[PDB]
């Protein structure tokens, strides 16, 4: 789908935080370019300071099939948020052999195990 | 049980016996008065305890995806003695062509749950919050009847985490549990979004006490009533059922003191 | 010669295939009990609503779980350490609601191996073989009082006893960690020694006489096959293991006395045992593990941290995360 | 319950297996036994 | 619960078995006391049965 | 469905132990 | 040692790991064998003496047995239905549980190296996330794994600079 | 439930009484060294 | 670093003054705190109220502007509500009210000064320990 | 059911009323599916596995 | 729903689950002990019993 | 709610929706927090902020602060989700 540019509400670049493979589970959070986190998802809606809602964020994607577009609602650009948090982007197929949705290993780490 | 009865005994006699959850009642002896409301008088409502004695659920008559005839059925409650709303208070006003009572305070909430055969269990608020209750006259006596619509809330509130930390006020706004669904850059996880978004609604029901007994000397007045409400929804996941809740009702009027701050 | 003499030896006979006793009278019903409520709840029970906040978790297999993370699932927090028999419930389906199963099994089982510890006394002394084994046995049986019953008294609740499962064994042992700091407790380490020590000797003790097998066996045949049962010889030499180990670390350490060599196999685990069961006893009563959180400051005064900090910090993201939905104070005082 | 479909086949036939050859060496070595005298 | 009762006993009927049921567990044990030897003895038990 | 499996490895297992109690090899001294 | 236990608990759920569950069972019935065979030695000893202190009462080169095997077997025999009968099987036993477990707790740590961990349950996984009333303690598990993950990754591991806000961080109410 | 009570207190009773007075049937002689 | 007096210097009054508080008075200061509120003020909160920390943000913003020493000692004899308006010396404890709060007895102003000392120097030790919660512990 | 119809409309009922008193339960008997000689001795299961759960009339 | 031994028990008698629920129709209150559950259990219990006495004999 | 807009209001930026805030965010805005806000709160849906000066009760030291922090304060939509958890929504510190 192209890389995702987070263009924030004025226009600075912001960037995911990406999943380190230790993490089942991580935060999205929205660094800056020195890294100051600027916006994030919010675990606790109240008392949000870093809501994406209120920093504003639009996501244009630049490459891939969803090339070209400039997405600028805050719901949509959470969305990309949390694929961004895992790399790359991508579309899946997940019915040909019924995906469940939870990562699996390669033949390399097989090997090694 | 009487209120000069509930004042004989002492909390080590009522602890762990039941009555605490027991409604009180007018006694016969002290009946057949008039609570008339004095005009430049503001008067109100007190201790208006409900206590239900039959729960009752609207389930589908069959297990067919598509049914839609239902009917009301008994129902046996999981909880134990919780069930019953006590200290409701609230102002008697002249809002519109006749009194209303407005509730404004009081327990005035159960988070009570029933199972129904077959084993299914219903979790429901029984409330009258928010109140708009009409007399059935400017007078209330044996046979005056106050009856009106009020708004349930929802049975669990934002700051509920459902077991994989979603909810309304708070949570996560995603199955953290499956990464590989919200990889996919197409849909991710939009088939679970009415699982986790969360939404508190406020549903409707209506209320019909009638009043059976009435004293002019306590102010005090007993009866029945029939409430009809909509159970949990579990945050809008649930589709909610009916439930027809009857039983007994006591209450006082008193005159306001300036002090309640309604 | 009488009806109550006959029934007395026949409880107190040797020649029953399993032995019951007077103190097997008490405990064979208990513990038969215990297991039958426990099959039955295991594999269909309804769920129970452990925190008392009308969130009921299941534990049963019927309902959607497995071996490892089905449960007999605690009793509800709204019951307390109230007594909760099928008789004080309004209804079977509403005593099911509460977790009443939960009290019914740790009750009977309690009860079960207290009546086994003394059944184990009375062989004993049927036998005319000396007592203590039963001694021994109770350090099993102190620290499961400790966790089922003790742990309950203390915090006032049976929704704080371990569930009788193997994911809620788990769940129990992080809160504990979260609330309690267990690890940092000296008598938690004290019986973390305990039982490495015992897999130590025993492994020491097993290699040790394993090695110094008398010969009494061909080559086409198993060793274990060289002692015959009852025989008056030893089966290996005690000389040549006590030697060898002897050998292998210093003449000093090495028990020459096999007596004394096995009342310290039959001591160190037992001593350790008795330890983290009265350790979990008293942080029932929250007398907690060490607690050196910013124990170390600079000069300026501001917190350096240590291992003890970083370990604070997954036992606050335990606490937390615990029981998401039943506290509305900032304080975990219950 | 979205169970595997194969976990079947190996729970079962990886108890049965093992099984039937326990059974077997031990069925095996009684008849021995039993030949002998 | 949490009533007070004295072992529980919030009916009278619980009563009818928990005082005859020792009461014929004695009878059946009083059978086999008065058999015995019931003369002091200079021991740490009594092995006369 | 997995129900009836983990019943019937529960009712092995119990059955072995069952067997294995009541159905042992008797211990005799030798000669 | 106490953070390397529960980082490795936050971070691969080694609880559920079922050999994991291998070792703690060949540790702690290794300490269940030692504390039996301690006591049932010492108290099927053989009266070889006239004294109340029974340690005395062996000789280091005597060529009999100084406790009662057949005593000890009727006693387990008939207290817990089985029973060892021989000494040598019993002794091999006592070195086999502790190695087992370690060995088969080794073969779960080798698996923890590279991520490949029994973490969870799918089938769980799925219904809970379509069915918002399903609970049970494997997920309440994976909750305080989380929040083990979340609390501790900033000041455990520095080099990655991870500012966590309070925003984001998994919490419960309250506390 | 009544009836449940009863009979979980006649059972408790009944082995309870079981296990008193045996204990108390001169339980210290049952040892094989006696005589 | 040293204890230096960057860091022993804290505000005195309102209008900006400031005074560098000596070693013995600081350390009087933090086993007062400990002392005396630990209890409910452990780390720069309140345990009864959390709504209202002792980090400089809310002090600065409380009415009147309790982020001086002068001020801070002037609450611990004349506590108020947040906003100044009403007094609170039957729910807080303070000098004036140490019968039925019986750990403010025996402080002398200058204990207050060592105990003002000590609040005001804590938040220059930490970026956001104190006041911050079990979030920085 | 054919008689029940007829002397439904020969008490003045038309079709539409006549054939409502009509019970489900009957006219579910009234069904080829419900036959036991339309099976197979290796399709395996519950009626439902076949034509379906029915659900309404 | 491919019930083939179920029937045998209501042909006779046991119409009745402690579900509260019976094949009639009908949603029960009170359920005796001999319903479709107790007769299970029974009939295990009794196949316990018939499998001790096999091994006595 | 995955998705709620007025979340910058809720204590977290510089003007504060009044309908749905809870009371520790008026501790933000000096002389506010015990007395006015309890007020604030009383009465909570408000149609704006005018509203709320004519119908807050307030004394006239309130209407002055509130003179003060009128640019701070706003008056949107009522949220139910919000609106229960006014005056203790979980978050202590
Ligand atoms: C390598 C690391 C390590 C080690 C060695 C241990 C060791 C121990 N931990 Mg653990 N623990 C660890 C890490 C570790 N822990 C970590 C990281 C944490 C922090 C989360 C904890 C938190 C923790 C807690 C909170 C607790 C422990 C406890 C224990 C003890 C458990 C064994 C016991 O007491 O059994 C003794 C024996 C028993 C409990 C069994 C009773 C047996 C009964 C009497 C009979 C049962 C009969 C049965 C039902 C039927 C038989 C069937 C038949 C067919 C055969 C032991 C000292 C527990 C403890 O000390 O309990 C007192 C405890 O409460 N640990
Ligand atoms: C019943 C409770 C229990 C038990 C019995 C165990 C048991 C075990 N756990 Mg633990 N564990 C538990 C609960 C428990 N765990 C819980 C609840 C958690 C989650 C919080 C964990 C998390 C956990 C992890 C993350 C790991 C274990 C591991 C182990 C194994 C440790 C083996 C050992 O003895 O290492 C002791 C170490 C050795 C034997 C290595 C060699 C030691 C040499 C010989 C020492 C020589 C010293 C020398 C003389 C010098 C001394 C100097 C002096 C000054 C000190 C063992 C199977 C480890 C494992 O699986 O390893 C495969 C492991 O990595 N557990
Ligand atoms: C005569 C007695 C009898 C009868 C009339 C029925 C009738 C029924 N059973 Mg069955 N059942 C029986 C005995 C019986 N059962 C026994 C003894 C058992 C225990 C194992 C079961 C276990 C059982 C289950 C678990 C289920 C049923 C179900 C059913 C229904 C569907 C039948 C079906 O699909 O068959 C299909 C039959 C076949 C495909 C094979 C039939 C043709 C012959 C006999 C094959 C012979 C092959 C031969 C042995 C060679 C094999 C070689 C090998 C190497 C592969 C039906 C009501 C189902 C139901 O609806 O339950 C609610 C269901 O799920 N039954
Ligand atoms: C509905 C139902 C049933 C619910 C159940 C739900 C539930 C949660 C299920 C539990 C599932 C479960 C069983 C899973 C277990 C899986 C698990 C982790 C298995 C570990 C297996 C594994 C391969 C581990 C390797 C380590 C290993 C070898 C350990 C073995 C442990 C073991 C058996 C140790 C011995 C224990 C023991 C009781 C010894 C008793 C010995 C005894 C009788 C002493 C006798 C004796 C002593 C003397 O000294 C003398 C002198 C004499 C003469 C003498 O006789
Ligand atoms: C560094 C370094 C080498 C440290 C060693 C520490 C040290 C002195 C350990 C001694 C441990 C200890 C007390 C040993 C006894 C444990 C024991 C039961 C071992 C088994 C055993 C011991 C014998 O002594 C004999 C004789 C036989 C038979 C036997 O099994
Ligand atoms: C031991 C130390 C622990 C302290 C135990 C407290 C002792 C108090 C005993 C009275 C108990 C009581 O009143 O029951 C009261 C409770 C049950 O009573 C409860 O009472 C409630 C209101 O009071 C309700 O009525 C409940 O229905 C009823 O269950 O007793 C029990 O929990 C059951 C007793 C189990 C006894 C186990 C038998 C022990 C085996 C040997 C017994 C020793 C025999 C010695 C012979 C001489
Ligand atoms: C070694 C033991 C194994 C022995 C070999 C197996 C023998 C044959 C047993 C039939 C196997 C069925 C294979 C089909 C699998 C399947 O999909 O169906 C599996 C079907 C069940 O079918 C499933 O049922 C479930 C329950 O509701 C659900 O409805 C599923 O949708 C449905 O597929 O199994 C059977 O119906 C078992 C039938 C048992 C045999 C009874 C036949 C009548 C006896 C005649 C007496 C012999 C006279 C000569
Ligand atoms: C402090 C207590 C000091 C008194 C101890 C007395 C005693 O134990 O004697 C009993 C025997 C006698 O020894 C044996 O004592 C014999 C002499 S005697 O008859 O016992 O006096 C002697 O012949 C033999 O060689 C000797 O090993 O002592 C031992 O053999 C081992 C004692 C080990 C005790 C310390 C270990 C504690 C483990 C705690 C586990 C925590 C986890
Ligand atoms: C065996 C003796 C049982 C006598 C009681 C008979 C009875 O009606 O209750 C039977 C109850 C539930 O009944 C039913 O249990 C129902 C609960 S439920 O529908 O199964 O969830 C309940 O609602 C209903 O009133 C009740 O009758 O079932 C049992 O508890 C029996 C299982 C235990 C058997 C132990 C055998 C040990 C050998
Ligand atoms: C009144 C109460 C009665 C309750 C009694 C309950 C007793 C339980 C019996 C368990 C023994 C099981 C068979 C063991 C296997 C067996 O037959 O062993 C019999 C074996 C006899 O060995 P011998 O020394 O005779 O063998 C020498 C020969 O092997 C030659 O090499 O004795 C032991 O090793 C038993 C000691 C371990 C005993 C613990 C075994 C593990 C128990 C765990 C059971 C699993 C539970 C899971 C359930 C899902
Ligand atoms: C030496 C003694 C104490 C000192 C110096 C002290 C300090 C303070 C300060 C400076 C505040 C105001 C915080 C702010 O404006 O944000 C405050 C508030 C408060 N303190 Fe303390 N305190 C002390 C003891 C305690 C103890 C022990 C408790 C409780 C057990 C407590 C409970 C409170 C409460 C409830 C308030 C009232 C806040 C309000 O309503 O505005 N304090 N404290
Ligand atoms: O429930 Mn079981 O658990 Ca002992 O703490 Mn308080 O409450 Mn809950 O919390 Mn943390
Ligand atoms: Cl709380
Ligand atoms: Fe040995």
């Amino acid at each position: 789908l192209g890389h995702p540019i987070f263009q924030d509400k004025e226009g600075k670049e912001l960037t995911v935080r990406r999943m380190p493979a230790f993490f089942e589970t991580f935060p999205v959070i929205l660094v800056d370019k020195d890294g100051i986190i600027r916006a994030d998802i919010p675990f606790r809606r109240a008392e949000s300071k870093y809501s994406i809602e209120q920093v504003g964020v639009t996501v244009s994607f630049y490459g891939g099939k969803l090339n070209g577009q400039v997405f600028k609602d805050a719901p949509t650009v959470k969305k990309y948020a949390r694929k961004a948090q895992l790399g790359e982007v991508l579309e899946f197929d997940r019915t040909t052999l019924e995906s469940d949705g939870v990562f699996r290993s390669s033949p390399r780490g097989w090997y090694t195990f | 049980i009487t209120t000069e009865d509930i004042r004989g005994l002492t909390y080590s006699q009522v602890k762990g016996t039941g009555l605490a959850n027991r409604c009180p009642e007018v006694s016969e002896q002290n009946a057949g008065g008039t609570i008339k409301f004095a005009d430049d008088k503001k008067y109100k409502v007190t201790e208006l305890c409900l206590e239900p004695k039959s729960f009752q659920i609207e389930e589908e008559v069959t297990k067919r995806r598509g049914e839609t005839k239902k009917e009301f059925v008994d129902t046996k409650l999981m909880t134990r003695a919780t069930y019953s709303l006590t200290g409701i208070e609230g102002p008697i006003v002249f809002k519109d062509g006749g009194l209303t009572f407005l509730e404004k305070g009081g327990i005035d909430y159960a988070a009570t749950t029933v199972q129904l055969p077959g084993g299914e269990r219903v979790p429901f608020l029984f409330t009258i919050k928010e109140l708009e209750g009409k007399f059935s006259s400017s007078q209330v006596s044996a046979g005056t009847e106050l009856g009106g619509n009020f708004k349930t809330p929802s049975y669990r509130t934002g700051l509920f985490l459902d077991p994989k930390g979603r909810g309304g006020t708070t949570g996560y706004d995603m199955a953290v549990a499956l990464p590989g669904l919200e990889a996919d850059g197409g849909e991710g996880q939009d088939e679970l979004f009415a699982e986790t978004n969360k939404v508190f609604q406020v549903t409707d029901g209506s209320i019909e006490m009638a009043f059976n007994r009435v004293d002019g000397t306590n102010g005090e007045f007993s009866g029945v009533f029939v409430s009809e409400q909509l159970s949990d929804t579990d945050m809008g996941s649930k589709a909610p059922k009916k439930v027809l809740l009857k039983g007994i009702v006591f209450g006082k009027i008193e005159e306001q003191t300036g002090d309640e701050d309604y | 010669a009488s009806a109550w003499e006959r029934f007395c030896s026949w409880i107190t006979s040797t020649d029953n295939r399993l032995y019951i006793g007077w103190f097997g009278v008490l405990m064979i019903p208990t513990l038969l009990t215990a297991t039958t409520v426990y099959i039955i709840a295991f594999v269909a029970a309804p769920p129970v609503d452990i925190d008392g906040i009308r969130e009921p978790v299941a534990g049963s297999l019927l309902y959607g779980n497995n071996i490892i993370t089905g449960a007999v699932i605690p009793s509800s927090a709204s019951i307390g350490i109230h007594f909760y028999p099928i008789w004080e419930a309004a209804s079977l389906d509403e005593w099911l609601y509460n977790g009443g199963p939960y009290q019914l099994i740790v009750d009977h089982f309690l009860l079960g191996v207290c009546g086994w510890i003394g059944r184990e006394w009375e062989f004993s002394y049927r036998l005319g073989m000396r007592p203590w084994i039963s001694v021994a046995f109770t350090a099993p049986v102190a620290a499961a009082s400790a966790v089922f019953l003790v742990y309950p008294i203390g915090q006032g609740s049976f929704s704080d006893g371990m569930p009788l499962g193997i994911s809620g064994t788990f769940n129990f042992m992080l809160v504990f960690q979260a609330e309690h700091n267990i690890l940092m407790h000296p008598f938690h380490q004290l019986g973390v020694a305990g039982v490495f020590g015992g897999s130590l000797f025993s492994a020491m003790h097993g290699s040790l006489v394993t090695s110094s097998l008398i010969r009494e066996t061909t080559e086409n045949e198993s060793a274990n096959y060289g002692y015959k049962f009852g025989q008056e010889e030893e089966t290996y030499n005690i000389v040549a293991a006590h030697g060898y180990f002897g050998r292998l670390i210093f003449q000093y350490a090495s028990f020459n006395n096999s007596r004394a060599l096995h009342f310290f196999l039959g001591l160190w685990p037992v001593v350790g045992i008795w330890f983290t069961a009265l350790g979990v006893m008293t942080m029932a009563f929250n007398l907690n593990g060490f607690n050196f959180n910013q124990s170390v400051v600079d000069s300026q005064g501001r917190v350096i941290n240590t291992w003890a900090d970083i370990l604070n910090r997954a036992n606050l993201g335990m606490e937390v995360m615990h029981e998401r939905n039943a506290h509305n104070f900032p304080l975990d005082l219950a | 319950m979205n169970v595997s479909v194969a976990a079947y086949l190996a729970v079962l036939l990886g108890t049965f297996v093992p099984v039937v050859f326990l059974v077997t060496l031990y069925i095996q070595s009684e008849s021995r036994k039993a030949g002998s005298s | 619960e949490g009533t007070g009762e004295a072992l529980g006993i919030d009916d009278t009927r619980l009563i009818v078995p928990v005082i005859l049921i020792p009461v014929i567990t004695f009878i059946l044990y009083a059978g086999f006391a008065s058999e015995q030897d019931n003369e002091d003895f200079f021991d740490t038990y009594d092995q006369r049965r | 469905m997995e129900t009836l499996v983990y019943v019937f490895l529960l009712a092995g297992t119990l059955g072995v132990i069952f067997f294995a109690v009541f159905f042992r090899d008797p211990p005799r001294i030798a000669k | 040692i106490f953070r390397f236990l529960l980082f490795i608990q936050g971070f691969h759920n080694f609880t559920l790991n079922p050999f994991h569950m291998m070792g703690v069972a060949g540790i702690l019935g290794a300490a269940l064998l030692c504390a039996i065979h301690g006591a049932t030695v010492q108290n099927t000893i053989f009266e070889d003496g006239d004294a109340a202190n029974t340690f005395r009462a062996f000789t280091p080169t005597q060529a009999e047995e100084t406790y009662s095997m057949v005593t000890a077997n009727r006693f387990w025999s008939q207290i817990f239905g089985v029973a060892f009968s021989n000494k040598r099987w019993l002794h091999f036993f006592m070195l086999f549980v502790p190695l087992a477990g370690l060995w088969t707790s080794a073969i779960g740590i080798v698996g923890l190296a590279l991520n490949l961990r029994a973490y969870d349950f799918v089938s769980q996984e799925l219904r809970a996330a379509e069915d918002p009333e399903f609970e049970t303690f494997y997920t309440k598990n994976i909750l305080l794994n989380e929040g083990i993950r979340s609390w501790m990754a900033a000041q455990d591991q520095p080099h990655e600079n991870f500012i966590f806000p309070e925003e984001v961080l998994p919490r419960g109410n309250a506390l | 439930m009544f009836t449940l009570k009863i009979v979980v207190y006649t059972t408790v009773t009944f082995f309870v009484s079981l296990f008193t007075f045996g204990f108390l049937s001169n339980d210290a002689s049952r040892n094989p060294n006696r005589k | 670093t040293d204890l230096d007096e960057n860091t022993r210097t804290v505000p005195l009054d309102s209008s900006g003054t400031t005074v560098i508080l000596t070693p013995e008075q600081v350390k009087r200061g933090k086993r007062l705190f400990n002392s005396s509120c630990g209890n409910c003020h452990v780390g720069g909160i309140t345990k009864t109220n959390p709504n209202l920390g002792l980090e400089p943000d809310a002090l600065s913003l409380a009415t009147p502007a309790r982020d001086n020493i002068d001020a801070l000692v002037d609450y611990m004899k004349n506590p108020t509500t947040y906003d100044g308006l009403e007094s609170i010396a039957e729910l807080h404890p303070s000098v004036k009210s140490a019968d039925i709060f019986p750990k403010m007895r025996s402080l002398s102003d200058e204990d207050l000064f060592a105990i003002g000392g000590h609040i005001l120097l804590q938040p220059k030790l930490s970026s956001e320990k104190w006041g911050g919660g079990k979030i920085y512990y | 059911i054919e008689r029940r119809v007829e002397n439904s409309l020969n008490e003045g009922l038309n079709l539409s009323e006549a054939w409502s008193r009509i019970p489900d339960k009957l006219a579910f008997y009234d069904y080829i599916g419900n036959n036991p000689a339309k099976g197979g001795l290796f399709r395996a299961g519950p009626m439902n596995k076949g034509d379906g759960i029915a659900e309404a009339w | 729903q491919g019930m083939f031994v179920m029937p045998f028990m209501a042909r006779i008698g046991v119409t009745d689950s402690w579900g509260g629920w019976s094949v009639t129709g009908e949603s029960v209150a009170n359920p005796g002990f001999w319903s479709f559950e107790g007769v299970a259990l029974a009939h295990i219990g009794l196949s316990g019993l018939l499998f001790l006495a096999a091994v006595w004999h | 709610n995955v998705e709620y807009p007025n979340v910058p209001y809720l204590g977290g930026s510089d003007i504060i929706d009044v309908n749905n805030a809870n009371v520790r965010v008026y501790t933000r805005l000096p002389g506010m927090y015990p007395a006015i806000a309890k007020k604030i709160i009383k009465r909570a849906p408000y149609k704006d902020i005018n509203e709320m000066l004519e119908k807050g009760d307030f004394t006239a030291a309130e209407k002055d602060i509130l003179d003060k922090y009128l640019p701070n304060l706003t008056a949107l939509e009522p949220a139910p989700e919000y609106v229960i958890d006014n005056i203790n929504n979980g978050l202590y510190r």
